[PDB]
């Protein structure tokens, strides 16, 4: 049994205690997913913030803060946003495959 | 340096947030220099406006609350200035809600009025975009430049 | 004070008065441990 | 909690040196004195010269938390007009007698009125919801 325990962490200085406002940080991640991941968590109707930055170019960090209304924590949102981003890779994987069947 | 005494010293004496005016004759040595310069022109433009992703994005751009930089441990934002046709923020707005979350909750805003380098023909007819007003923490009137 | 071919010996008095010597060289001038030196580049993101 | 409502008459729709801001120069219908200084974003409301606008400067829309973007079955007064805009008032100029003018601005985009009666109901406080129909 051996999960991966640096690619995501949650930063409990600015994580409320509430659940309702935490700050991710991402290894080895960059403007790739940070901006990918922010446009589909900015489409969950309980999210109140939400924004990706780069601390420095040098090292390959990212962090993600969301924000939500309430009856949802951000982990609870981080999640959704990451399922729809995985179902939206499957739409345009499966449109395109029918184009080059087109052909 | 390599005991307390002198770390003591760098960071309340010799650090760099005390030597802002310098001694000569209490002048101002520290500031943005060049495109940042020629960015806050475009950005507390008046054609500036920026759909609500945009906004939340360029706060947490800046400001981010893991390194200490909001005093309120959580992103305080704005209401737009553009309800009906679609929801709007001007970019006067961002330098309102930057000196909203790195100023400290209890004291109240600055109020404050100045002038720009840019002369207000520059900008139309009756534009007071020269005039820099501040009321409250907000900017309401006028860009920012190297003034 | 003394005679020399073209620049005589040092005496202890002349190994003192310039910018060299020894009382602004080796008195307010000291080299110093746990220092070092390097090129700058400009950064935004400090 | 309407305060101000009027018709007023574009009389100069003025780019000046913007892409999406005209001022806006309108005297109005009803009152033979009151004047209108306003920056439109004439991207999402383009107005042209000799329009007739219905400005209603209001002061809430119908004690919540904040602002949220809307949602299933909200019913506001913003869905009775075409333009609302939100920003707060900075001067009251009192011209001479009985001529005495507003400051608003929203965001950056200015708005000068100039009257008489208005002191019943136009404070200077950080709600103005400015609205505009037609």
């Amino acid at each position: 049994e051996e999960p991966d325990r640096e690619k995501i962490k949650l930063l409990t200085q600015a994580t409320s205690e509430d659940g309702t406002s935490a700050s991710f940080q991402i290894v080895e991640e960059d403007h790739t997913l940070g901006n990918a991941l922010r446009y589909v968590i900015m489409k969950n109707p309980d999210v109140e913030f939400c924004g990706y930055s780069i601390p420095h170019p040098s090292e390959n960090l990212l962090n993600i803060r969301i924000q939500t209304y309430g009856e949802t924590t951000a982990v609870d949102a981080l999640q959704k946003g990451l399922k729809d981003l995985m179902d939206l890779c499957d739409v345009v994987e499966s449109k395109f495959t029918e184009k080059i069947k087109s052909m | 340096p390599q005991n307390e005494n002198a770390r003591a010293e760098a960071l309340n004496l010799a650090n760099t947030d005390s030597q802002y005016l310098t001694p000569t004759s209490g002048s101002p040595v520290r500031g943005l220099i060049q495109d940042h310069i020629s960015a806050g022109v475009w950005l507390t433009s008046k054609d500036s406006f920026f759909t609500r992703e945009q906004y939340q994005q360029y706060i947490y751009g800046c400001i981010r609350p893991e390194d200490g930089h909001t005093t309120r441990s959580k992103i305080v934002t704005l209401p737009p200035t553009i309800f009906k046709p679609y929801p709007l923020w001007t970019g006067k707005q961002i330098i309102t809600t930057v000196l909203l979350n790195v100023t400290p909750p209890d004291m109240p805003g600055i109020n404050l009025i100045s002038k720009n380098k840019i002369k207000n023909e520059y900008w139309g007819k009756g534009s007071l975009e020269n005039e820099v007003l501040f009321k409250d923490g907000a900017l309401l009137c006028g860009i920012l430049d190297k003034s | 004070k003394a005679q020399s071919g073209k620049v005589p010996i040092p005496g202890v008095k002349q190994a003192l008065e310039k910018k060299e010597g020894l009382f602004r060289k080796h008195m307010m001038g000291k080299r110093v441990n746990y220092a070092a030196r390097s090129v700058i580049s400009p950064d935004p993101n400090i | 909690n309407t305060l101000f409502d009027d018709i007023f008459q574009v009389s100069e729709v003025d780019p000046g040196r913007y892409n999406k801001v005209c001022r806006i120069e309108a005297a109005s219908t009803t009152q033979d004195q009151c004047k209108l200084t306003l920056d439109i974003n004439v991207e999402l409301f383009p107005v042209a010269a000799q329009d007739s606008l219905t400005v209603t400067i209001a002061s809430s829309l119908n004690a919540t938390r904040s602002w949220r973007p809307p949602q299933a079955g909200d019913r506001s007064l913003a869905d009775d007009y075409d333009y609302v805009m939100y920003g707060t008032a900075y001067k009251f100029e009192e011209v001479s007698k009985d001529l005495i003018a507003v400051y608003y601005s929203f965001g950056g985009l200015l708005m000068r009125l100039e009257g008489n009666y208005r002191n019943l109901n136009n404070l200077k406080q950080e709600n103005a919801y400015l609205l505009i129909r037609r």
